[PDB]
RNA sequence: GAGACCCGUGCGCCGCGCUCUCCCCCCUC
RNA sequence: CCGUCGGGCCCGGGGGGCCACGCGUCCCCCGCGAGCGCACGGGGU
RNA sequence: GCAGUCGGCAGAGCGAGAAAGAGAGUGGCGCGGACGCUACGCCGCGACGAGUAGGAGGGCCGCUGCGGUGAGCCUUGAAGCCUAGGGCGCGGGC
């Protein structure tokens, strides 16, 4: 299970960075990029990811599906959101809270949507 | 419906009233006083009529946020602090300014302001010190005094008046207020002999003259 | 529903508020009573001297039952009998203070540790300000400051010692549960004494510091506390 | 200066299993929660026995 | 919790000891009473010198 | 127009015989030769004014060579009117024996 | 203009001078890096007054400001553009530092990426 | 604090006692 | 018999402080009032 | 101490001197709510801190080489070396 996979990968993953008295996980759906049990994006049955869209505008959100856990081709469902910032945060908050879909990742995903949207707004 | 009343016991010392619990119960007469038992504005459009929400969502969240602090209780802002004045400072006393560009000069204290700063003028016809604020910890309070009981200080000479604004020129109002206070306080100065020259002089330390020995 | 559950929990809060005010009134009236106890003992001792002085006899006061002991030497060069009695007295630093109830067994221990302690018979005021300023409990083997009455009453409340004033009364009038009320107290960690010392290495009656300074420990307590 | 001996301040009792077995460590993670958040002393004895070495956990025969 | 001195903090003293409010209301009322009796007697002496 | 500070001398650091504590300075104020006379100056502000080579900015002025270590009086030192003072930076030992201005304006009177 | 931390506490350091090895001024063969003196007669080990101070754990920094830069961040070595986005969420307290062997055509890319991500760079104008 | 009949710091624990849900009178602007 | 700012919630009969202030019955004895603030009040604003 | 992040499947309690249940039944508008938790983690209280010979622990201290890994770095400049530059760490060192 997830705790077992965590007890395997907690110190021996390839996404592990241990530099400068810090620890980061370079995993694709790790919100906050933190090596943790909670924020790990591989070991759970239900994961949320947030990253920039394929084109430079928008935020794509990733939800892990329930059935094909051992089937990585159909496992993650990606949804591109190109709205204004308040609507994009409303969409992510409704996807996480109204579905009850892994609900402790709500504002990690909201803050990641905000960070990607700020990074997409250009500097003067 | 009740018009408020003052507290029915006086202050004995700070924190303790004069009368005890049952005495204050009688003085409040509680023995005959037994008792028993926002977000949405609806606005038209041109559609129909919408429920517009105020207090809308934050468009941006910072990546990290500071936690809210614990609560404290005795910590009041500067506009609510208590104002202590030294008991050697009374209206009409002579002060010695110690710090600013008018240092050593002797001035006539009038009134303490609402920020605790000392409104003062040793008159511009004597000192070149205008209506001005000073600070009590930075003035020396000598025990020579003028009775200024009959002196009308204008009500608008406040800390908002004396606050620095933002190339400085005296306004016409500040010109006429110094005259309106000088024309009153100056006949009280000149009715006691040599005090006008005393205020014209400045305070200085010389050889053998020590401040712990000199009484002012 | 929840309208009856809400008033059910508010009834519990109201009942606990009434229990707290009942305990508050109990602490008030019992400290009121202890004030009268101290004044009856003080005026009874004075009156007992006076009726003997009228008759021409002598009234000998009762030998004191409470001593406050202050360790005045260091932890260097202590002979092991003296060191053992000092750790049995819970005085393991210089200028640590403990209350000791006095009997033959305790006085003979203080007699062993005379060059290392200075002691005497504490006043009501000395007991009061020692508990109020340097009073620390020993709760769950930790040194907790006596900031609440419940902080004493959870440990000594089964001996009917429920506030600071029962604690002071139990120490002062050396009561039935003195051992528990004094072992609950951490040994007082007092400052260096303010105004200097006379002579630390000699006895008090030979013009020094050590020994039984009988009622003169209170002057020392004002300077150490 | 305090006259206390510091030879036996540190207790020499096991806080965790020395084994890096992840299955035993997940069992210890379960019974840390149980031995802390229950009133049962059985869970405490189980957790301290999960800590021990193989020699301090000798096998139990059927008979 | 920061330890406050009940010998210097009045309402820490009242939190530990509710009767200290009564004991400090008395021997302030009593002390003012004794001081005005003292000055009434000091005035009576200098008045009796004027007889 | 005239002098507004008391004259004091940096007599040394707070010290025993073989241990000097540089963070506390011993002032000798001119006119103070008893501990009873020290009560005026306790809490007053004291300044070690000195000149160096490069210019530094002067508050309410144009840059010149004078530089100040600010401080204040904390307590008296001994029976003979010597005083303990604490400065923002510890005073340089080149200033021992030299002048410290004792200002008049933490006024209490 | 610059990127600020989330909070800026005053970074109190109990010592600022480095702990010099004993007798490293008298010799070039003795490097300044610290060694505990272990000789029997050694004054520094015996802690005599007026000597070179030995490092203690009491000298250790506050845990709220340990490893904190004087700007108020904590640095993280970055070797490429991909290792910036681990600091995309730690940006208000942890800053980026491009490694010393990253070429001048990739330093430009890491700097222009961190400007988008609002990550502070300790050395933005390094090679150029 | 409201509470499944409502969704409000985003100044509250303990402990002290202030006023109002009663009615009059005196004094000062 | 005398004495005690004695002890009895200062036993009992003919100006000043009290963490005393519903009523009804039986006998003994001579559980949810409401609001408003102020603060020596769970570590600086 | 904390798996209780128990949320329109909601109701946000468990510091409080006194063994135990904020137990359950039945008769008499507006869609909101910081952080956390590498559980080998994080947090809270209290006491303490000398050290030769000696013992033990932790080293995101360091060197070399191997097995995995970093869609790592590198001729738009690696190792090495020098540096009155900027710093971090109690320190080894980086
Ligand atoms: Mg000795
Ligand atoms: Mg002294
Ligand atoms: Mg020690
Ligand atoms: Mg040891
Ligand atoms: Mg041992
Ligand atoms: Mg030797
Ligand atoms: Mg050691």
């Amino acid at each position: 299970s997830a705790h077992l996979q965590w007890m395997v990968v907690r110190n021996c993953s390839s996404f592990l960075i241990k530099r400068n008295k810090q620890t980061y996980s370079t995993e694709p759906n790790n919100l906050k990029a933190r090596n943790s049990f909670r924020y790990n994006g591989l070991i759970h049955r239900k994961t949320v990811g947030v990253e920039p869209a394929a084109d430079g505008k928008g935020v794509v959100v990733v939800m892990k599906r329930r059935s094909g856990q051992r089937k990585p081709a159909t496992s993650y469902v990606r949804t591109t959101i190109n709205k204004n910032a308040r609507a994009t945060l409303s969409s992510i908050r409704h996807m996480i809270r109204k579905n009850k879909y892994h609900p402790d990742l709500r504002m990690a995903a909201i803050r990641r949507a905000s960070a990607i949207l700020r990074s997409q707004k250009p500097v003067m | 419906k009740g018009k408020p009343h003052c507290s029915r016991n006086p202050v004995l010392v700070r924190g303790i009233g004069r009368y005890s619990r049952s005495a204050m119960y009688s003085r409040k007469a509680l023995y005959k006083r037994k008792y028993a038992a926002l977000a949405t504005v609806t606005k038209p459009v041109g559609g129909g009529t919408r429920v517009v929400k105020l207090r809308k969502m934050p468009r941006y969240y910072p990546t990290e946020d500071v936690p809210r602090k614990l609560l404290s209780h005795g910590k009041k802002p500067f506009s609510q602090h208590v104002r202590k004045l030294r008991a050697s400072i009374t209206p009409g006393t002579i002060l010695i300014i110690l710090t600013g560009r008018h240092r050593g000069k002797r001035v006539v204290f009038l009134k303490q302001l609402s920020s605790g700063l000392l409104l003062v003028t040793g008159p511009l016809s004597l000192n070149r010190v205008p209506l001005r604020r000073t600070h009590q910890k930075f003035v020396i309070a000598t025990s020579t005094k003028i009775d200024i009981s009959g002196v009308k200080i204008p009500k608008h000479l406040t800390d908002a008046y004396f606050k620095k604004k933002k190339k400085y020129e005296i306004t016409e109002q500040r010109k006429v207020d110094q005259k309106a206070v000088d024309s009153q306080i100056l006949p009280k100065i000149k009715a006691v002999p040599q005090l006008q020259g005393y205020l014209r002089s400045v305070f200085a330390l010389t050889n053998g003259v020590y401040p712990h020995k000199l009484v002012f | 529903n929840f309208a009856e559950l809400k008033i059910k929990r508010l009834r519990k809060k109201f009942a606990q508020k009434m229990l707290r005010k009942a305990r508050r009134k109990l602490i008030y009236e019992k400290a009121k009573h202890y004030h009268k106890e101290y004044r009856q003992m003080y005026r009874t001792e004075i009156r007992m001297a006076r009726m003997a002085r009228k008759a021409g006899n002598f009234y000998v006061p009762a030998e004191p039952k409470l001593a406050f002991v202050i360790r005045i030497r260091g932890i260097n060069g202590v002979s092991p009998k003296v060191r053992k009695v000092l750790q049995l007295l819970r005085l393991r630093q210089i200028f640590n203070g403990t209350f000791v109830k006095l009997n033959k067994a305790s006085i003979n221990m203080l007699r062993i540790v005379e060059p290392y302690i200075a002691w005497g018979y504490p006043n009501l005021k000395s007991v009061n300000e020692l508990i109020y300023k340097r009073g620390y409990g020993k709760i769950n083997k930790k040194r907790i400051a006596l900031t609440d009455n419940t902080l004493i009453a959870r440990s000594l409340g089964k001996y009917n010692i429920i506030c600071m004033e029962d604690l002071i009364h139990e120490i002062y009038t050396v009561g039935k549960h003195f051992k528990e009320a004094n072992n609950f107290l951490w040994p007082f960690k007092l400052s260096s004494p303010r105004g200097g010392m006379k002579k630390k290495t000699t006895h008090f009656v030979e013009g020094g510091d050590a020994g039984n300074r009988e009622d003169q420990i209170n002057r020392l307590i004002r300077r150490m506390n | 200066g305090v006259d206390i001996r510091h030879n036996k301040d540190r207790k020499v009792r096991r806080k965790e299993p020395k084994s890096q077995d992840i299955y035993l460590r997940l069992l210890v993670k379960l019974y840390r929660f149980l031995a802390r958040r229950t009133n049962s002393t059985f869970n405490q004895v189980v957790l301290k026995r999960l800590f021990m070495s193989r020699t301090n956990r000798p096998p139990l025969s059927l008979s | 919790v920061l330890k406050k001195n009940p010998l210097k903090n009045l309402r820490i003293m009242l939190k530990l000891n509710p009767y200290a409010k009564t004991m400090r209301r008395n021997t302030i009322l009593r002390q003012a009473r004794n001081h005005k009796l003292r000055v009434e007697r000091a005035a009576a002496a200098l008045a009796a010198k004027s007889d | 127009s005239g002098r507004l500070w008391c004259k004091a001398i940096f007599a040394g650091y707070k010290r025993g015989l073989r241990n000097q504590r540089e963070h506390t300075a011993l002032l000798k104020i001119e006119g103070v030769y008893a501990r009873d006379e020290t009560e005026f100056y306790l809490g007053k502000r004291c300044a070690y004014v000195y000149k160096a080579k490069n210019n530094t900015v002067t508050p309410g002025g144009k840059p010149n060579k004078t530089r100040v270590i600010w401080g204040k009086v904390t307590r008296a030192h001994g029976n003979s009117g010597m005083v303990r003072a604490k400065f923002r930076s510890n005073l340089p030992a080149k200033a021992i024996g030299h002048r410290i201005r004792v200002m008049l304006y933490p006024s209490r009177i | 203009a610059a990127l600020r931390p989330l909070v800026k506490p005053k970074i109190v350091k109990k010592r600022t001078k480095k702990f010099i090895r004993h007798q490293s001024d008298r010799y070039v063969k003795i490097k300044r890096n610290w060694r505990k003196p272990r000789g029997i007669d050694n004054r520094v080990r015996r802690r005599f007054k007026g000597q070179i101070l030995m490092p203690n754990i009491g000298y250790g920094s506050n845990k709220k400001t340990k490893h904190m830069l004087p700007s108020g961040f904590r640095k993280f070595l970055v070797h490429n553009v991909k290792e910036l986005e681990v600091l995309l969420m730690c940006n208000k307290s942890y800053c980026a530092e491009i490694a010393h062997n990253v070429s001048s055509k990739n330093r430009k890319a890491i700097v222009e990426r961190a400007a988008q991500l609002a990550i502070r760079v300790t050395n933005p104008n390094a090679r150029l």
